[PDB]
Formats: structure tokens, sequence, C-alpha cells
RNA sequence: CCCCACUAUGCUUAGCCCUAAACCUCAACAGUUAAAUCAACAAAACUGCUCGCCAGAACACUACGAGCCACAGCUUAAAACUCAAA
């Protein structure tokens, strides 16, 4: 299926950050992946303190990474980003793109719940 | 050639009318109590619209006014009723006299 | 027999059902801009339908993606982020006064 | 310009000074308002413990620690002691729901200092621990 | 812990009114629950006895809401008789 | 009953035990809102069909028997004496 894989990397430089993002995208098309992007949501400050490989972190860079799988290579995929050290926090979910979202015809009102209580002279 | 009471309903101005929510009439001052004015406006009920600060000498019994009508009866029911509460009076606001 | 009877119709003066400000639009968790104006800007807080005005069913999706971005890496959970603070207000609660 | 309420984030440069000082830089006035008792101190922005004071420091003893008169004595002999340290301006971050959570904040104006912030950094948790069992008293 | 400090629940004050920025901040944490939350996180509250107080709230709300709507509907009726006499 | 401290226990894994105010005390399916609305209360009153259960209180969530990884256990479950009420 179409899978998102949220990706949170170290703060390096160009040469070590491309070299990270190859060496994860050469990881899912050896388990069978059939990559289709590679966004850049820029390096920001993370929400909070993130404690990864020894090491506490403050700023990373954010890669989204579009692809096709079977569903037994994000097992397996996930324990892969587990032992990358240039890995901060990696996330595979599946692609919100691939859930067509129901039209809506707006608020349907609720009228007060009747006949609850029997009409007695309590 | 009797006229029936289906054809007067169907070419009444009321029915013609639609809803009176924000609907500009015409209304006529029976009754003042205080600063309170009782007006009809050709409904079942009438409104109860306060004394306009600007010029409130002008109204006086007769006096023909013009109204944005809001509910031709203003009903509820509320929590454990079996019918609607009814307060027997329209909601309107007043906008002026009627400078014929 | 006679032409002036009612007919059986539906209401034509009948209005569109109201709808929501997000009816329509898609609610992702890397949207962090728009998941932050329905949280509090000192707690964190989710609020609720009654004060964000959503419907049951994108209340639901904004829930479900401020908890999935605040375990990922994109969406702080003690506080609002500072940046998103001077975006328009669409929450009915007012604190000073 | 006007007056926010939220406090000024340290990243973003603004015009905010207080003896020409930025918020980051001011000294920190930690309150811990329990039930029984309540302990302050003072320490600066780099941690460097200035004051500290309690009410069982002050002489009081069991049940007249968790007063406000206590709270507020503590707040007036932590602010005598973080006045000879060249200290004006703090930032209150009280913790806890005590007696003394609004008594100690005044002793501290009792004392020569002035607070230009107020931050509740009570321990709540998103279940965690099982608290005590409730009591029949 | 792992977030930035003081940036929640963090109230600044105006020309030295500490009494005001205390009294803000006290109706920010009451409005967002935190002070009921705390109060009856000091004694553990059973799942059946929680339950039983989370409907009790929940339909002294709908009752109070529904008693409230009646007050301002006829509020309107409030007004001096007009048949003062009959 | 209030305070402190600490254990079995609560967690996980593998087996067991098989109980509850397991109670929304209101069986499953289909259907109706008319008629005599209905003792009371509670959560309005009924029809058709079927399974299960119950016939004064107490003795009795007992005794015996049987069965069960249960050996101070669970399930099923009487009688005698007694009362004229419950
Ligand atoms: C209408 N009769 C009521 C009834 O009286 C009963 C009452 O009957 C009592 C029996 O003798 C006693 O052995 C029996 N004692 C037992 N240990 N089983 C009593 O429980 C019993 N009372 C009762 N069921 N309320 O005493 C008896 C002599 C009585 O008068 C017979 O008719 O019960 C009495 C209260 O015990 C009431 O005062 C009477 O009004
Ligand atoms: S109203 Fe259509 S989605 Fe909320
Ligand atoms: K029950
Ligand atoms: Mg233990
Ligand atoms: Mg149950
Ligand atoms: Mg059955
Ligand atoms: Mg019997
Ligand atoms: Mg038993
Ligand atoms: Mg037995
Ligand atoms: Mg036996």
């Amino acid at each position: 299926p179409r899978y998102e894989l949220a990706l949170i990397l170290k703060a390096m430089q160009r040469p070590e950050t491309a070299a990270t993002l190859k060496r994860t995208i050469e990881a899912l098309m050896d388990r069978g992946a059939i990559v289709r992007d590679l966004e850049n949501l820029g390096e920001r400050a993370l929400p909070y303190r993130i404690s990864a490989h020894s090491q506490q972190h403050n700023r990373g860079g954010y890669f989204l990474v579009d692809f096709y799988a079977p569903t037994a290579a994000v097992e397996s995929m996930v324990e892969h980003l587990s032992r990358d050290i240039d890995v901060i926090r990696g996330n595979i979910v599946k692609h919100p793109l691939t859930q067509e979202l129901k039209e809506c015809e707006g608020i349907v009102p609720v009228p007060l719940a009747e006949k609850l209580y029997s009409t007695k002279k309590r | 050639n009797v006229e029936s009471f289906a054809s007067m309903l169907r070419h009444s101005p009321l029915t013609q009318m639609g809803p009176a929510k924000d609907k500009l009439v015409i209304g006529r001052i029976f009754h003042i109590v205080e600063n309170d004015l009782y007006i009809d406006f050709g409904g079942k009920f009438h409104c109860v619209c306060r004394r306009p600060e600007v010029d409130g000498e002008k109204y006086q019994k007769g006096t023909r006014v013009r109204l944005r009508l809001l509910d031709l009866e203003l009903t509820s029911r509320f929590l454990g009723a079996t019918t609607d509460t009814t307060v027997l009076e329209a909601n309107a606001v007043l906008l002026g006299i009627q400078e014929s | 027999s006679n032409e002036d009877l009612p007919i059986s119709m539906e209401n034509p003066y009948k209005e569109p059902l109201k709808k929501c400000i997000l009816c329509g639009k898609h609610v992702d968790y890397k949207n962090v801009q728009l998941l932050s104006q329905f949280v509090s800007p000192f707690t964190g807080c989710i609020y609720g339908r009654h004060i964000t005005g959503l419907c049951g069913k994108k209340q639901k999706e904004i829930t479900k993606a401020i908890k999935r971005a605040q375990i990922m890496g994109f969406m702080p959970v003690t506080y609002k982020d500072p940046a998103y603070l001077k975006d328009p207000k669409v929450c009915n609660i007012r604190y000073r006064e | 310009t006007k007056f926010s309420i939220y406090p000024p984030i340290p990243g973003e440069e603004s015009s905010l000074r207080w003896a020409g000082k930025k918020f980051e830089e001011i000294p920190i006035a930690h309150i811990k308002a329990s039930h029984n008792n309540t302990q302050i101190q003072v320490v600066s922005a780099s941690n460097e413990p200035l004051a500290f004071a309690s009410c069982g420091t002050e002489g009081f003893r069991n049940a007249k620690k968790g007063t406000g008169i206590a709270a507020q004595t503590a707040g007036i002999a932590a602010a005598a002691r973080a006045k000879q340290k060249g200290v004006i301006h703090i930032r209150v971050v009280v913790k806890g729901l005590g007696p003394g959570r609004l008594s100690a904040m005044h002793g501290l104006i009792m004392g020569g200092l002035e607070v230009i912030s107020i931050t509740d950094n009570t321990p709540i948790p998103h279940n965690g621990c099982r608290p005590r069992k409730a009591r029949k008293l | 812990a792992k977030h930035l400090k003081f940036i929640a629940r963090t109230v600044m004050v105006q020309e030295g009114n500490v009494e005001s920025a205390y009294r803000t901040l006290n109706r920010i944490l009451t409005m967002d629950g935190l002070i009921e939350d705390i109060k009856h996180r000091r004694y553990y509250e059973k799942p059946c006895r929680r339950r039983q107080r989370e409907s009790y709230e929940r339909c002294r709300r709908i009752y109070n809401m529904e008693m409230a709507r009646k007050i301002n509907f006829l509020m309107r009726k409030n007004r001096a008789d007009p048949w003062q006499g009959c």
C-alpha cells in the first residue's frame, strides 16, 4: 500500500543529510518499496526536547517520503530506523490521500428528546 | 359563483408574504402602557416594542410604524413538556414611524 | 374540482443546512497552524465542540490529528506554539474578560 | 504599543527591558505551595541559588505552616536575602494549590521585589501514578 | 520537562498589578479544568465513582441549560400588567 | 474509622479458577399506537411466536449425591422440625 514516512533527521550539513536520505531510501528499495517522492519540510526547532542515541536534540530536519510497499515491509523498516544514529524520530503512516472524504451536506439539527416520561400527573 | 375559502387563503397577503423572518410590515399602535407599545400588524398576535428614545412623543395610539418581523408567534418546548409554551405575542423590531 | 387547493411539495423556502468552517477541507497532522487554532494557548488543552464550533466528524479529525502530531515531533503538548498566536481566532472563548 | 499577557519569546527580539535586562535574564522565584508548608527558593537565570525560605525555617510548627501568614513571612525572608544580592525583578513559578500560594507572592512584594510574571507549574499527570485512597474523614 | 519554560500557564503583570495577573491566571486554569482536576487527583477516584460523578454533572448541565433557556424566553413577560383592573 | 511504614496483590509471560447488585434487575425475533389507557411505583400500554424460569415464608447461595486441573472451592440442589404470616 501507499505509506508516508515522517522523517526527522539530526541537524547536520548538506553532505551528511543527503547521505542519510539516500541510505534511508535504499533501505526501502531493498524491502520492495516503490518510492514516489521526497518532500522537504525544512529544518525547524523541535516542539520538545527529543533524546535519541545518547544525544539531546533541539533542532532537526523534517522529510517526507511517499512510497508504495508491501505490508510486511513496515515492520522491517521500523526496525531499521531505530538503529540509524542520524534519525531522531521516524514514523510510517497510511498515506492520507488514499482515504476519500465523504461529502457532507451540513449539520443536521437534533430535536429535544420526547416521550421519555409517561404523561401522568406525578 | 361564491368565492371559496381556499381562494381567500391563497391570495391573502400573509400567505403570499411567506416567512415573516426579516419582513418589513406596517403596524398600528392600539394600546400603550408606559413606554411599552402594543402593536398590531395584521397577524394573530401583537408585538410589544419599547418606546424609542429619540422621538417618544410621536408614538401615540393610532400611529402607524414600520416593523421587521422575526416570529409571528413566540413558542418553544422545554425539558419535560408535552406541548409548546407560548407567550401569546410576536417578535418584531420597531423601525420608526410610517411617514406617508 | 377546485384548482386553489394546495399541492404536495417539499418546503421550497427551506434554507441549506449549516456547515462547519472545516467542511470539505482535508485535516492533516502536518498542518500545525490549523491544529493550534483549537488548543488553549496557555495549557495546550484541546477545546470541545461547544467552543470550536466544529461538527462531530471534524472535531474528531482535529483531535486525532493533534494527538498524532504531538507524539511525532510536529506539535507541542503543554502549550501553543507562539508563532501561531497571531492567527485568526475561530473559537468562542474569552479568558482575560 | 499595546500590552500582551503572553511572555516574550526569547528568540524573537523585543523591547521589553527591566533594569536593562531581558526576560530570560531575570531571576526566578520558585514557590511550592503545599498543603501543610510553603517553600520558596530564589534562583538566577543560570540556576544559581540566591535565597531559600520556608515556613519551617521561620519558626512555625505543624499546623501553623499551612497558613497564609507563614507563607507571607517566608516571602519577606526570601526577599531580604535576595535583595542583598542585587535582585529587584523576579519571575514567579508557583507550584501547588496550597494556602500560601498567593500569600507568599504578597510577602515577596513586601520585601522590595517586583513581580513581572506569574507562571504556574503545578504537576499534572496524563494519568501516571495512582494516588492514595480516599479517606473517610 | 522537555518543553520550553515560561510559555505555558504564564501571565505577565501590567503596571505592578499582580492581583489582576493572579486572578487572570486562576481564571485560565479554572476554565481549562486544571483546578478541579488537581483537586480530584489528590485522592484516587474509583471508576465507578467517577462514572457516577460524570453523569450527575451532565444531567445538571442539561437541566440548567433548559432552565436558563426558559428564563430568557419568559423574561419578556416580566413587564407591567397592561390590563390592570381586569 | 484518622496518621506513617511495609508486604501479598495489581503489571508481563505460561497455565488454572469460572464467581458478581455479570442489574439498563425489564429474554430473542416480528409488529402496532387504535381500543377497555393503565392496581401502585419505576422506564406508557399492548399483540403474535418461541425458548428458559417460577408457584407461602424460613430452613437454604445449606445437607446428601454427581461432576469439575477447582480440595476452607464452584455448579446443580432437597427434606424434617417450625410459623400464620412473609
Ligand atoms: C393479625 N395477627 C398479628 C400477628 O399475630 C400473631 C403472632 O404470631 C407470632 C407467633 O405466635 C410466633 O410463634 C412467631 N414466632 C416465631 N419465632 N416464628 C411470630 O413470628 C408470629 N408473628 C408474626 N408472624 N408476625 O402472635 C400470634 C399469637 C398471633 O396473634 C396469631 O394470630 O402478628 C402479631 C405481631 O407478631 C400482630 O400483633 C397481630 O396483629
Ligand atoms: S459540516 Fe460537513 S464536515 Fe463538518
Ligand atoms: K443496575
Ligand atoms: Mg510489591
Ligand atoms: Mg456490568
Ligand atoms: Mg433466548
Ligand atoms: Mg418456598
Ligand atoms: Mg455465591
Ligand atoms: Mg455448596
Ligand atoms: Mg458434596
